[PDB]
């Protein structure tokens, strides 16, 4: 997702979520202190870089762990 | 004319508009007058208020779903769930009011300063824990309940 | 599930510490460090 | 031969809708 | 300068105008002078009645502000070149920003001064090396 | 369910009903081909009286079918 | 009314060796190979190259005959492999045992093993496409009529490329013919699809009611008479109904209850042939031609009567509404995308109906126990349908863009819903995060408490139950339809609401389709994927004038990349990226529905029968209690199901797993587009440029790489291709396997 | 916010300053080239950072330069 | 006391809604309203 799609989009969501927020009657009384927007290029960047990596790194932890104790335990 | 949604509050460059769900004379007479928003209550109150509807409904989705509904521990699990719920609440709502009300201290609206935030986060916690403690006691005692609305006591 | 182990009193009362007490005043902290001024 | 329970629900459904219009006959009969 | 004089258009009212951000930090107001009473497309979203004569309109940003102006000044026949950007802050103060010297940027006139200008190529720059440690930035100095 | 007058009296009788509905209600009648004279009914000209019969045949089709099943 | 140009475009061939003259800045010169890329971006941006609405609109018309000559030559060419390279009139002779095959291989390296013994033997590749059982849905008997068939379509093929060639450089017709919508629309309704479902019926009345009827009787070929015959003596008509001797006189006087014995209302499947009755379809299209012929006088032309559609938009006005429809008459006359916006969402949505419509009640003779044919026609028909929806939320998009414009419709429903942008996506996207919440954490949810061990704490049926009571309700109505709200008809409208079992050949045609909570979880998966699709068109519709980050989008075109870096980043939020992230949101939903499709009919539907009336279906029931799982889809679906694409080699069934694997390899070919960026292989690029520097062998043709949205468009389409390549060799390999 | 710096390799062409949706540019006179002005960006607290101004620019490695500092409330382009 | 019909359970929650619930809802709502100004 971080990596196909790009911020410009992202973006564009969260000022429909801004609005929702601050139009919602009971919501009104929580207010952000900082202005939420969306995450950066380069960052998001590196989040999708984490997520590809963690998520290739657990599920063949689980499959060459798993496979080979299986069959031999 | 006949149009039924026009512009928010008379000027129509603030973002929203005036609509019978939004700006309608019912909704502005009963979000006007919920707990959070009707004038002249201190936030003690209006978090008291706010605070036992909350736990009066928060009972219901551990003592029907949660993991001890198996058990003849049902609603002591349910409780047990849903103080913890409101006391991360609690702890939410807190330290939102300690850090964003620091500063300036604007003297209106009493409800968005940090003692009125805070005399909203001690009516919350007051009215959430006693909300369900009161929803735990009438379901604990629900047999006690049905017989005293079939009227089978006398 | 209980434990054979030496002081099975142990992990009764420090897993719930690491898991809800431990981030949750971790997390308090750091929303009122980095949202302070 | 008798009513079933989603008979009575249907019943209180089908009267929930002139509920409202009678609440908005008495706003509009207010004003 | 100070003081904005003019009239609202003719809207319905929308969803993506002034947020909260206006009373609270800043907004900003466009007032032009119009010829006839034209349709033009806000950048807020959907279309307004531009009102005869002077007319004021206000907006979130700067960038829709000018955007307007871009609008004004190439989408009609009668090309309206005489608007005026102001910011206003809730403390009540206005600002004049565009087009504050009085012409446009697109033509040069005499009274501005060359702010934020380089005597040198992109390829006579200092390299980062002899700025290690002294906070600046290699564009900079 | 064959020819007879029956099934012709009540075609006739609804025929002339959405001619009188055509003449009621159509909004612009006469600007078609015009017609040879006004002796049939109203001023309605050759699309329009085509139209007009065939809304008779339809509501014909209509009232037949839904009696002769009941 | 008839308004046409004499000769406004000379034929010549000179133009055909300058490639790039339709557009200003192609036909300068190829200074950049991103020329040749903007050759194939613009061909058919027919209203960038004019701008009069009169040349294009004729241009779109000659293009539309070329199309159409594309379509009938593919006709052409299906008709004449089902003539000469097929098995049809052996299929014909035993429709039961032996299999369909319609394309023989040439053996040069190998590839004569693709060559299966089909049944019969004849060799070749088994066709899963089904179109054998709608030629004997229409009659056909030996391949002769196949190959006039197809040389009567080869014919109008030539027929319409002629036409197109006429209508552009010899007589072209004017904008006024073109703005003529009302004429079109009644047209349209009465002479193509009212007069064609009357072309249809007749064909159905003489030549498919008695070919099939004495086909069911069991006349073997070469003893069915010709179809001809039929009217050529009505006797032999005449024998097998009884109403064909009272003539035409009885349609005339209304007297259509003599014709009750071949127009019936049966309904529900044939149990000899397994499919819909031939005299049901019949009278179906009967009534569809004279429905759609009645609905075809509505608009008026030149007569008086009849609805001009303008007042008709003009008199829908509420209070919410403001001025209603006022000025959407002149928007739809006057802009061709916003037509095929509304066309494309339509026939999308029409083809995913046919899909719907296809399987639950099967057509075609044989349709329904042939397992491939159903699955392939109806996973194909869904793809199609997805496909032509994003279309529809591309060129809103682009009448967005460029082909709207503010002046005309004040405050009607274009531009109060574009007033009110926020307020739509921001609750279409809270129901597309509450929608992905309870129905993916659902499935979470259960797979976490059967990996822990705990059952009784699932979504299960034994488990906390999820009945999804108001289809079950629906299905019981469906069931108790004819007889009390459907008197005339005999079954109900399919078996899949509730019924017999229908079998046919051993195999089971269509029994009744249980609802449990599984079905339940993935209809509200079905729900979430179809909400995101409709939130990212919809939000690139709305917000491709302006916005809050960008207000100067309409001037940047609907087809940019970017803004910038600036405002924190816009990569990504033109228009066209909306329907690049749509089009794999349409993969993914269509996806999950096909999944849920073949699981469901494979393991609730399908299978062999029994003669005490017992069913054992093909995977034996997993879709109750293990479909509820995210293991459970992969374990028991996409691991157990895929042993049929992997251990077939040296078989019918190889090249379906050099095709699963080659899904696989543009699937991953397609992320090195979609991840990466332009810069890299423009820093990339000119160092190979030097290197051919080096050896005087640098081309004046200047190599550079791709645009930035000719990168993530051939990225989205070698993931769509990769992925679909996949399924499709999965799926006709699995159903293959099966029978 | 953003340093905008323009170097002087720049011509006068003015198609950066009519190209930059938020007047920051504007042309100054000048001395060292045919048009005799050169752009300059006073206003660079409203500056974006969206490069709009290098991509219309027609010398070799585009004589103004937006090299992406600081953001704030301005340069981030937020309506709330 | 008990109900032989169809939804004995609906009685037991509507009598206390529009013996207590009701009237107590009604009577504040009016009592704040014929007070105000
Ligand atoms: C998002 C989907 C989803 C859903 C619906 C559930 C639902 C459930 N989970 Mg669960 N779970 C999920 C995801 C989900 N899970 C995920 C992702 C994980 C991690 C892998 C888990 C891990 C997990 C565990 C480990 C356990 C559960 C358990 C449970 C059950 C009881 C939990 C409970 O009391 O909730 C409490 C919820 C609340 C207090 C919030 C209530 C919200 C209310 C209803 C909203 C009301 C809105 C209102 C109607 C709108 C109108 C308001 C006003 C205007 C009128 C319940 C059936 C427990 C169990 O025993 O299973 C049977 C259990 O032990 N879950
Ligand atoms: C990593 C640590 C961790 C631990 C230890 C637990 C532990 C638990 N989870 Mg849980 N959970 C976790 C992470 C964790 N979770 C995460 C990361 C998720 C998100 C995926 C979830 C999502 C989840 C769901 C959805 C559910 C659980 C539930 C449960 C409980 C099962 C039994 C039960 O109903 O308890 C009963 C409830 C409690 C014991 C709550 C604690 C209340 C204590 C007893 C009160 C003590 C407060 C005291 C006054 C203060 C003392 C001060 C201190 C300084 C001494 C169990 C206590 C289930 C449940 O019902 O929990 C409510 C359930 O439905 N969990
Ligand atoms: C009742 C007479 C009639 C009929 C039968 C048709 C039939 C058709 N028109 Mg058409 N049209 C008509 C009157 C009619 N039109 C009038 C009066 C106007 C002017 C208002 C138009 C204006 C018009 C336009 C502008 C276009 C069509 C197109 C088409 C084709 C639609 C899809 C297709 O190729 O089908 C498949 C083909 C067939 C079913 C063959 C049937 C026709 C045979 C040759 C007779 C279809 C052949 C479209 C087109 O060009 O498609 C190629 C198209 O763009 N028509
Ligand atoms: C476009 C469609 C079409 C066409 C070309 C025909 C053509 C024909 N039909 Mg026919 N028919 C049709 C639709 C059509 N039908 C439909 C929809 C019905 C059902 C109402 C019938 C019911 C029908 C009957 C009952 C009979 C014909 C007969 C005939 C033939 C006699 C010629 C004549 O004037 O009639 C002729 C080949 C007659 C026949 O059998 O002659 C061979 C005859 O008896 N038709
Ligand atoms: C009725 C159908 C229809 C029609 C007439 C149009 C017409 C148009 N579309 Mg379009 N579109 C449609 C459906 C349709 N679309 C659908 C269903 C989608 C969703 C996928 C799109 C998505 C789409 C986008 C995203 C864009 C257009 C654009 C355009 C315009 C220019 C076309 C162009 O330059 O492409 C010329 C033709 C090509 C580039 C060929 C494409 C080749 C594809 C990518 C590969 C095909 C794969 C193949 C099937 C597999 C085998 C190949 C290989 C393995 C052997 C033109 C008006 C463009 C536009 O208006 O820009 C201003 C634009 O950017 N369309
Ligand atoms: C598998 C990867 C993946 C996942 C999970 C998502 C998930 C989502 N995408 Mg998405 N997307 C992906 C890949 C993915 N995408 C790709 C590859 C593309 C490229 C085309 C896109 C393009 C895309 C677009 C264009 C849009 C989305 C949107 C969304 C959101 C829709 C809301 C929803 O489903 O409810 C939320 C559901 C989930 C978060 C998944 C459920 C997981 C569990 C229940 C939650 C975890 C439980 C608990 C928190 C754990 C606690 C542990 C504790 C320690 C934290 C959702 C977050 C839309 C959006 O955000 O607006 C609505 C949107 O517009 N996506
Ligand atoms: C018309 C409606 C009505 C109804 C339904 C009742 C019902 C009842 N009356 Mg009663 N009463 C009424 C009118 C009514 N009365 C009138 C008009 C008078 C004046 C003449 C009286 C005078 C009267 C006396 C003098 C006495 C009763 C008593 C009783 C109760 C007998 C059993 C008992 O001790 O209950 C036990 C008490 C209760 C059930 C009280 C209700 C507490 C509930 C369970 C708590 C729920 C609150 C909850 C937190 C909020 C939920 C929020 C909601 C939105 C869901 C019974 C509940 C006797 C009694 O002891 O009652 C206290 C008694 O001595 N009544
Ligand atoms: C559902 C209610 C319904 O369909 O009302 C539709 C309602 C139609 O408004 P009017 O009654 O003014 O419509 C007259 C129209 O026929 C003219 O286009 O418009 C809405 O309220 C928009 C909100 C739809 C989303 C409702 C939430
Ligand atoms: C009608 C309606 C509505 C509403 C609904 C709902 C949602 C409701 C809720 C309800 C609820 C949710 C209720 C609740 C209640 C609660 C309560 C009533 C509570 C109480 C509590 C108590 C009684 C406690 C006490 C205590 C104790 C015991 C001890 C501790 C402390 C304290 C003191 C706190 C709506 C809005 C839709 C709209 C219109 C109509
Ligand atoms: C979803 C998405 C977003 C939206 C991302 C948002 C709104 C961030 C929301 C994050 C939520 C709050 C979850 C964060 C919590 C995580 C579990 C991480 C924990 C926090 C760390 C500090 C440990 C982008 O901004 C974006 C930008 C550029 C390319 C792709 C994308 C992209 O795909
Ligand atoms: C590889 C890559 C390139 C480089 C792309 C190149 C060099 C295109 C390669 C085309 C070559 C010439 C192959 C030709 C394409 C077809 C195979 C042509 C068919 C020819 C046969 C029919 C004979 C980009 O430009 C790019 C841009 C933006 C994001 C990602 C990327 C990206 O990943
Ligand atoms: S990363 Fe590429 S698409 Fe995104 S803003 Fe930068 S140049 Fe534009
Ligand atoms: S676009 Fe470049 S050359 Fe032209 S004025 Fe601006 S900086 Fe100078
Ligand atoms: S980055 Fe954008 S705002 Fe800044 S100078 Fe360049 S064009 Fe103007
Ligand atoms: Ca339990």
């Amino acid at each position: 997702m971080f990596l196909i799609s790009w911020r410009g989009y992202w973006q564009e969501l969260i000022e429909t979520i801004v609005w929702a927020h601050e139009r919602t009657p009971l919501a009104n009384l929580v207010r952000w202190k900082d202005k939420p927007v969306a995450l950066s290029i380069v960052q998001a960047r590196l989040v999708g870089l984490a997520h590809f990596t963690v998520g290739y790194v657990l599920t063949y932890a689980a499959f060459l762990i798993a496979s080979t104790a299986g069959k031999f335990g | 004319s006949n149009q039924v949604v026009q512009a928010y509050n008379g000027d129509p460059f603030v973002g929203h508009l005036s609509t019978p769900i939004s700006d309608s004379a019912f909704t502005r007479t009963f979000i006007g007058n919920l707990p959070a928003y009707r004038k002249g209550l201190s936030p003690i109150l209006r978090g008291l208020e706010v605070g036992m509807a909350h736990g009066y409904f928060l009972i219901g989705p551990w003592t029907l779903l949660g993991p001890l509904r198996d058990s003849e521990y049902q609603y002591i699990g349910g409780l047990i769930g849903a103080l913890a719920l409101i006391l991360v609440a609690t702890a939410a709502l807190s330290s939102y009011g300690l850090v964003t009300f620091q500063g300036e201290q604007g003297s209106g609206d009493t409800l968005q300063t940090a003692d009125g935030w805070s005399q909203f986060a001690a009516g919350f916690f007051v009215g959430g824990m006693g909300g369900a403690f009161v929803a735990y006691f009438l379901l604990e005692n629900l047999s006690v309940v049905d017989g005293i609305f079939r009227g089978l006591f006398n | 599930m209980d434990g054979s182990y030496a002081a099975s009193y142990l992990p009764w009362i420090l897993i719930p510490m690491v898991g809800w007490l431990f981030p949750a005043v971790t997390m308090g902290l750091l929303f009122i460090h980095i949202e302070s001024e | 031969m008798a009513l079933s329970d989603t008979q009575i629900l249907a019943a209180l459904v089908v009267a929930l809708l002139p509920a409202f219009l009678a609440f908005r006959l008495s706003t509009e009969l207010y004003k | 300068m100070t003081e904005l004089s003019g009239q609202p258009p003719k809207f319905g009212g929308s969803t993506g105008g002034l947020l909260s951000k206006a009373n609270r930090e800043e907004k900003y107001a466009i007032t032009w002078t119009s010829a006839s009473e034209q349709v033009f497309e806000m950048p807020t979203g959907g279309a307004a009645i531009m009102n005869e004569g002077e007319n004021l309109l206000y907006l979130a940003r700067k960038e829709q502000c000018l955007a307007l102006g871009t609008q004004l000044r190439t989408k009609f026949k009668p090309k309206i070149q005489d608007y005026k950007i102001y910011r206003v802050y809730p403390s009540g103060e206005v600002q004049y920003l565009h087009p504050a010297d009085g012409v446009f940027p697109e033509k040069v006139n005499e009274g501005r001064e060359a702010q934020g200008t380089k005597t040198r190529r992109i390829g006579q720059n200092p390299e980062p090396v002899t700025i290690k440690f002294s906070g600046k930035a290699p564009y900079e100095v | 369910l064959s020819w007879s007058p029956k099934v012709a009296g009540v075609m006739i009788a609804c025929n002339i009903l959405a001619i009188a509905f055509g003449k009621l209600t159509i909004k612009q009648q006469n600007v078609g081909t015009p017609m040879p004279s006004s002796n049939f009914f109203g001023g309605f000209g050759l699309g329009a009286v085509l139209g007009t019969a065939s809304f008779g045949h339809i509501l014909g089709a209509g009232v037949i079918l839904g009696l002769a099943n009941m | 009314k008839v308004s046409v140009d004499n000769n406004p475009v000379p034929t010549s061939f000179e133009k055909w060796g300058k490639p790039g003259h339709f557009d200003r800045t192609l036909a300068r010169g190829p200074k950049t190979t991103t020329w040749i890329w903007n050759l194939h971006a613009n061909a058919h941006d027919f209203d960038s190259q004019t701008s009069d609405l009169e040349d294009v609109s004729r241009k779109i018309f000659s293009a539309h005959f070329g199309h159409l000559a594309v379509v009938f030559v593919w006709l052409s060419g299906m008709y004449f492999h089902g003539a000469k390279f097929s098995n049809y009139e052996g299929w014909l002779a035993d429709p039961t045992h032996i299999k369909p095959s319609a394309q023989v291989v040439w053996p040069i390296v190998g590839q004569g093993i693709l060559n299966g013994d089909v049944g019969g033997g004849f060799h070749g590749i088994q066709i899963t496409s089904g179109l054998f059982y709608l030629w004997r849905a229409s009659g056909f008997t030996d391949s002769y009529q196949l190959y006039c068939t197809a040389i009567g379509g080869l014919v109008m093929a030539a027929l319409m490329l002629f036409a197109g060639w006429f209508h552009y450089h010899v007589k072209a017709p004017k904008l006024e013919w073109f703005q003529n919508v009302e004429s079109m629309m009644n047209h349209h309704l009465a002479g193509l699809l009212g007069l064609g479902s009357l072309g249809w019926a007749g064909h159905q009345i003489h030549v498919s009611m008695p070919i099939n009827k004495l086909l069911d009787a069991g006349v073997a070929p070469k003893d069915i008479p010709l179809p001809h015959e039929f009217i050529l003596e009505p006797s032999k008509m005449a024998e097998l109904y009884p109403s064909f001797a009272q003539g035409l006189t009885p349609f005339f006087t209304l007297n259509w209850g003599v014709y009750s014995d071949f127009l019936t209302f049966k309904g529900g499947l044939n149990p000899v042939t397994g499919g819909l009755w031939l005299s049901d379809t019949a009278h179906h299209h009967l009534a569809i031609a004279v429905l759609f012929i009645i609905a075809g006088h509505m608009y008026r032309t030149n007569w008086g009567i009849g609805h001009s559609m303008k007042e008709i938009l003009e008199a829908h006005k509420g209070p919410f509404t403001g001025e209603g429809h006022k000025g959407l008459y002149e928007i739809l006359t006057t802009s061709w995308h916003a037509q095929l916006a509304i066309n494309l969402a339509l026939l999308g949505s029409l083809t995913i109906i046919v899909a719907q419509h296809m399987y639950a009640m099967p057509p075609y003779p044989y349709q329904a126990i042939d397992y491939a044919t159903q699955l392939s026609l109806f996973t194909h028909h869904m793809w199609i349908g997805g496909f032509l929806i994003v279309g529809a939320g591309a060129h809103g998009a682009i009448f967005m863009v460029r082909d709207y414009d503010p002046a005309k419709n004040v405050n009607n429903l274009l531009d109060r819903m574009l007033r009110h942008r926020d307020a739509i996506i921001s609750h279409l996207n809270w129901v597309c995060i509450f929608l992905g919440f309870h129905s993916f954490g659902l499935y979470i949810h259960n797979d976490t408490m059967r990996a822990l061990g705990r059952p009784q704490d699932m979504f299960s049926d034994t488990a906390i139950q999820l009945q999804p009571i108001f289809a079950q309700w629906v299905q019981h109505l469906h069931t108790l339809a004819p007889g009390a709200t459907a008197p005339n008809a005999l079954a109900t409208a399919s078996y899949a609401f509730g019924g017999e079992t229908i079998a046919v050949a051993g195999k089971v045609a269509m029994m009744p389709i249980t609802l449990g909570t599984a079905d339940f979880m993935v209809h509200h998966i079905h729900a979430f994927t179809i909400h995101v699709t409709a939130l990212i068109l919809l939000k690139g519709v709305l917000y491709a004038r302006s916005s809050r980050l960008v207000p100067d989008k309409a001037n940047l075109g609907f087809r940019f990349p970017c803004d910038g870096p600036g405002r924190g980043g816009t990569c990504q939020v033109s228009g066209w990226d909306h329907v690049f992230l749509g089009l794999f949101w349409m993969y993914n939903s269509l996806s999950v529905v096909i999944f849920h499709f073949s699981w469901k009919m494979q393991s609730d539907v399908w299978g062999t029968v029994s003669p005490d009336g017992s069913v054992t279906h093909v995977t034996l029931g997993n879709f109750a209690q293990s479909a509820i799982t995210i293991n459970g889809w992969l374990r028991d679906f996409l691991w157990a199901q895929a042993a049929n694409v992997i251990n077939s080699y040296g078989s019918a069934l190889s090249a379906y797993g050099i095709m699963f694997l080659a899904g696989h390899f543009v699937f991953a070919f397609s992320l090195m587009f979609l991840f990466s960026g332009r810069g890299y292989w423009q820093e990339l690029i000119e160092s190979i440029v030097w290197a051919h520097n080096k050896l005087n062998v640098a081309p004046a043709i200047q190599p550079r790489a791709l645009s930035i949205i000719q990168g993530r468009a051939v990225g989205v389409a070698h993931y769509l291709l990769g992925g679909i390549v996949t399924t499709w060799a999965f799926f006709l390999a699995r159903s293959l396997s099966i029978g | 916010s953003h340093s905008v710096k323009i170097y002087d390799t720049c011509i006068g062409c003015t198609q950066c300053v009519r190209a930059c949706p938020l007047d920051v540019l504007e042309m100054v006179p000048w001395d060292g080239c045919k048009a005799a002005q050169i752009a300059s960006s006073p206003r660079t607290e409203d500056c974006v950072g969206c490069k709009r101004c290098e991509t219309a620019c027609p010398t070799d490695f585009l004589s103004i330069r937006v090299y992406l500092g600081a953001e704030t409330t301005r340069s981030m382009g937020l309506a709330y």
